[PDB]
């Protein structure tokens, strides 16, 4: 069926350009109308321009305009965005989306998006430190304790509780980012509290931007 | 005066034309300040074809030796709203191009000039805007970034910047 | 073309009625589209032609206007519709409607952590208070230490509604260099909701 496979995450400097692919298939590529779209994290979407696959003609939204180039290469049915002198008001997610030709509403099949982060940071992986279960987390019947992910770049981590075996009362929060440019996250879990002493309860987090996988045991204090 | 075009390949002079009509894309996206910018069509054969006033010469950007409307020009789109429906330009006089077997085409400058502020006028009027702008090709093959013609079984190809690069009040 | 969508925001029960408008600066025939987004998810097509369904999308949705004012209707809302809208004129794109599901209110189980020994040695004390389950999103977390207040050393963020209870958590990061946070001895999270305040507390030299 119609699929569009776009490239794997970016992390850049500013001033510098990025460039994502999104290859297509299930189709005939050259009778639709490509678009790119962006998200800023948390906001809304915004329209970045069309390009004609037959003769690869383009239409950009004039706040790009100078700096977004759109290409294709029909011989793979496969459409390219670089975006140039970037800052970090271009983190987010783009997307590539097909509409019928000379439309630009229907966008019906969208890329699974691609994630572009633009810092001055460079990629770090996390440190792990445990929120330990104490009795400032206890409440009768029930613990909290969780894990700490502190200092990383870019997003994203995942967090998962005795390799996935403890789901029930995981809350994995969002990650904030520090004025050091660095990404904090905290993953809590609320269990039994008279399975402290007796339970492992370890923490997994995945950190694939800087290929780390950290495990942590949250021993109580 | 002269807007003198660089080609490749050379057009010899047997290949000069008449200009009869052109073809644009209105750029997209623009918060206008009370501005709209027009630029020669991001759309390919389908888009010159839909327009229906070209004759036997393929062209872009420009349609060469086509047909002329009777007495102003007349401006044309299947959505005026819709940035990527191309805008259909018939002229109701003939601009003509004259090549000169060295690697140049050349046009008239005021008649050229001339040309753009009666489509201006047009295109405004459509878009109850005042200033038109229009800029150069923002990219594409070879065939649609240049003004592209076939004379006589081959391809020639003319930067159009100096074309597309003037504002309208 | 320029887009209003509203509301920003609405809560709503299962199986209620909610209307989502959608307004251009100028009529549009029916060239609108409206998109359905789920957090981490892609956006997908609901309603193109401002009327017709996309083919397989439930009937609970419709959408009807023409000329400048549009309409996406959910006739009764199901769990899996509490999602983002937006819809689409020609380029621009709507605000974006993000629709919450209604509940009581529930008061939040707090827990506060102080820094590991492992972070400490690194030379930074991050202290981490908890709010667990509660409702609305609407709360005030305050730190204090040695009971003075603040605001400028600390930021938090909230989960999306739960799935099971539709509850909010809270987790608010309190972090200070090692220097600074042996100057101090009570370290503090307040969190005010509605007639409660709950202040949950340690003392360093015993955690
Ligand atoms: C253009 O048309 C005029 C008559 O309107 C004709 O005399 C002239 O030869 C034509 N020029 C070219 C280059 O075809
Ligand atoms: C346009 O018409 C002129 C005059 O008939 C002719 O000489 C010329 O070859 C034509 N242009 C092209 C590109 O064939």
């Amino acid at each position: 069926q119609v699929q569009l496979v776009q490239s794997g995450a970016e992390v850049k400097k500013p001033g510098a350009s990025v460039k994502v692919s999104c290859k297509t298939s299930g189709y005939t590529f050259t009778d639709f109308y490509m678009h790119w779209m962006r998200q800023a994290p948390g906001q809304g979407l915004e329209w970045m321009g069309w390009i004609n696959p037959t003769g690869g003609g383009v239409n950009y939204a004039h706040k790009f305009q100078g700096r977004v180039t759109m290409t294709r290469d029909t011989s793979i049915s496969t459409a390219y965005m670089e975006l140039s002198r970037l800052t970090s008001d271009d983190t987010g997610v783009y997307y590539c989306a097909r509409s019928p030709a000379r439309e630009l509403l229907p966008l019906d099949y969208w890329g699974q998006g691609t994630l572009v982060t633009v810092s001055s940071a460079s990629t770090k992986g996390p440190s792990v430190f445990p929120l330990a279960p104490s009795s400032k987390s206890t409440s009768g019947g029930t613990a909290a304790l969780g894990c700490l992910v502190k200092d990383y770049f870019p997003e994203p981590v995942t967090v998962s509780w005795n390799s996935g075996a403890l789901t029930s009362g995981v809350h994995t929060f969002p990650a904030v980012l520090q004025s050091s440019g660095l990404y904090s996250l905290s993953s809590v879990v609320t269990v039994p509290s008279s399975s402290l002493g007796t339970q492992t309860y370890i923490c997994n987090v995945n950190h694939k931007p800087s290929n780390t996988k950290v495990d942590k045991r949250v021993e109580p204090k | 005066d002269t807007i003198t075009l660089p080609c490749r390949p050379a057009p010899p002079p047997h290949c000069s034309s008449n200009i009869t009509g052109l073809i644009l894309t209105r750029q997209g996206g623009y918060s206008n300040a009370n501005t709209v910018i027009f630029r020669p069509s991001g759309g390919d054969w389908r888009d010159i074809a839909r327009c229906q006033i070209a004759g036997t010469v393929v062209s872009t950007q420009l349609f060469l030796n086509g047909s002329l409307a009777e007495e102003e020009v007349v401006i044309r789109s299947e959505d005026w709203r819709d940035n990527a429906k191309s805008i259909c330009v018939q002229l109701a006089t003939s601009v003509e191009i004259a090549c000169t077997g060295a690697g140049h085409c050349a046009i008239s400058r005021a008649k050229w000039a001339n040309t753009l502020k009666q489509i201006a006028s047009k295109l405004r009027e459509q878009y109850g805007a005042k200033t038109i702008i229009f800029k150069p090709s923002s990219g594409g093959d070879p065939e649609f970034v240049n003004h592209s013609f076939n004379c006589g079984g081959e391809f020639f190809y003319c930067a159009s910047t100096q074309l597309f690069a003037s504002t309208w009040f | 073309i320029q887009v209003t969508q509203s509301p920003s925001s609405l809560s709503a029960s299962v199986g209620d009625r909610v209307t989502i408008t959608c307004r251009a600066s100028q009529g549009i025939s029916n060239y609108l589209a409206w998109y359905q987004q789920k957090p981490g998810k892609v956006p997908k097509l609901l309603i193109y032609g401002a009327s017709t369904l996309q083919s397989g999308v439930p009937s609970r949705f419709s959408g009807s206007g023409s000329g400048t004012d549009f309409t996406l209707t959910i006739s009764s809302l199901q769990p899996e519709d509490f999602a983002t809208y937006y819809c689409q004129i020609y380029e621009t794109f709507g605000q974006g409607t993000k629709v919450d599901i209604k509940r009581t209110v529930a008061a939040p189980s707090v827990f506060i952590f102080p820094p590991s020994d492992e972070q400490l040695k690194s030379g930074t004390a991050s202290v981490v208070c908890l709010l667990n389950n509660f409702y609305p999103r609407e709360a005030k977390v305050q730190w204090k230490v040695d009971n003075a207040l603040q605001s400028g050393n600390s930021q938090e963020s909230v989960t999306e509604q739960d799935s099971k209870d539709s509850t909010y958590s809270l987790s608010s990061t309190l972090t200070l260099s090692k220097a600074d946070y042996e100057k101090h001895k009570v370290y503090a999270c307040e969190v005010t909701q509605g007639t409660t305040s709950v202040t949950k507390s340690f003392n360093r030299g015993e955690c």
